[PDB]
């Protein structure tokens, strides 16, 4: 490796992420969206699923 | 070897003007240039790493451009805390870390 | 927010030796490279030396080869610079820069600096 | 899911299990998929 090398010979850092599904409780999740609370009005509520 | 030159030495402007400073190298460096803001009273600080990549935490007013052998730094707003001396540095050739001469910038 | 404080500056006669230190506490010191940058009283900045994250690869400026010996201590988070055989042209200001990468000679530049320490080489009181 | 319920109450009995009623509240819920068949306690 050397800065004089061409584009095809410059170092490239690579990270590979693997995702597994198997018979175990789910641990990793994406962030859950939330909204402001509304009172005294007919609304459709989604409280913890 | 490599030689590093500064076209401007002393510039004058106001609070609401636009200033561009150019840095020229003797040989091609392939977008490997750095710009530093050296306040006369404190430690110098880096503004732009690489050809046109802006460091985190500094205002977006500073803008750099250029590749190959000729480079240029542009400032858009000229806030009155922007008085300092600016240096351009190459990090590509065998002579390690060559610094160009100073570029004094005063506002009047 | 990182801190880089230096000491050991002063006035010595020509041909005498003095040592410098630079303590870092605001970041992880065991895996970054460091350099030393000299600023002449009436000129621009000039690179002097540099060391790797571990003391394997060391390079020196052309005008200071065979005179300066840079060191490093990962345990106490501090680096040193032993200046030997000083002449009249080394009365400049010395900074303690930090490299962005881990090696010495890379396209990465100096990221954080510190306030300089003033040295003087002359025959006076 | 490994579940533990706990309860700590005072008692004046010495050599007998007290006669009374006291519900047990949940403590934690561990989401780890172990197939468990055996256990052992610890002493100090
Ligand atoms: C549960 O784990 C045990 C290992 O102790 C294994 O013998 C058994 O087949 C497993 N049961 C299931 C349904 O995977």
């Amino acid at each position: 490796f050397q800065p004089t090398n061409g584009v095809g010979y410059q170092p490239y850092r690579v990270v590979v992420l693997s995702f597994e599904l198997l018979h175990a409780p789910a641990t990793v999740c994406g962030p859950k969206k939330s909204t402001n609370l509304v009172k005294n009005k007919c609304v459709n509520f989604n409280f913890n699923g | 070897d490599i030689q590093m030159t500064q076209s401007p030495s002393s510039l004058s402007a106001s609070v609401g003007d636009r200033v561009t400073i150019t840095c020229r190298a003797s040989q091609s460096i392939s977008s490997y240039l750095n710009w530093f803001q050296h306040k006369p009273g404190k430690a110098p600080k880096l503004l732009i790493y690489g050809a046109s990549s802006l460091q985190s935490g500094v205002p977006s007013r500073f803008s750099g451009s250029g590749s190959g052998t000729d480079f240029t730094l542009t400032i858009s707003s000229l806030q009155p805390e922007d008085f300092a001396t600016y240096y351009c540095q190459q990090s590509y050739s065998t002579p390690p870390y060559t610094f160009g001469q100073g570029t004094k910038l005063e506002i009047k | 927010e990182v801190q880089l404080v230096e000491s050991g500056g002063g006035l010595v006669q020509p041909g005498r030796s003095l040592r410098l230190s630079c303590a870092a506490s605001g970041f992880t010191f065991d895996d970054y490279a460091m350099h030393w940058v000299r600023q002449a009283p009436g000129k621009g900045l000039e690179w002097v030396s540099g060391i790797s994250w571990n003391s394997d690869s060391i390079d020196y400026a052309d005008s200071v080869k065979g005179r300066f010996t840079i060191s490093r201590d990962n345990a106490k988070n501090s680096l040193y610079l032993q200046m030997n055989s000083l002449r009249a042209e080394d009365t400049a200001l010395y900074y303690c820069a930090k490299d962005r990468g881990y090696e010495i000679l890379t396209p990465a530049s100096f990221d954080y600096w510190g306030q300089g320490t003033l040295v003087t080489v002359s025959s006076a009181s | 899911y490994f579940k533990i319920y706990s309860k700590h109450t005072p008692i004046n009995l010495v050599r007998d299990l007290p006669q009374g009623f006291s519900a047990l509240e949940p403590l934690v819920d561990l989401p780890i998929g172990i197939n468990i068949t055996r256990f052992q306690t610890l002493l100090a």
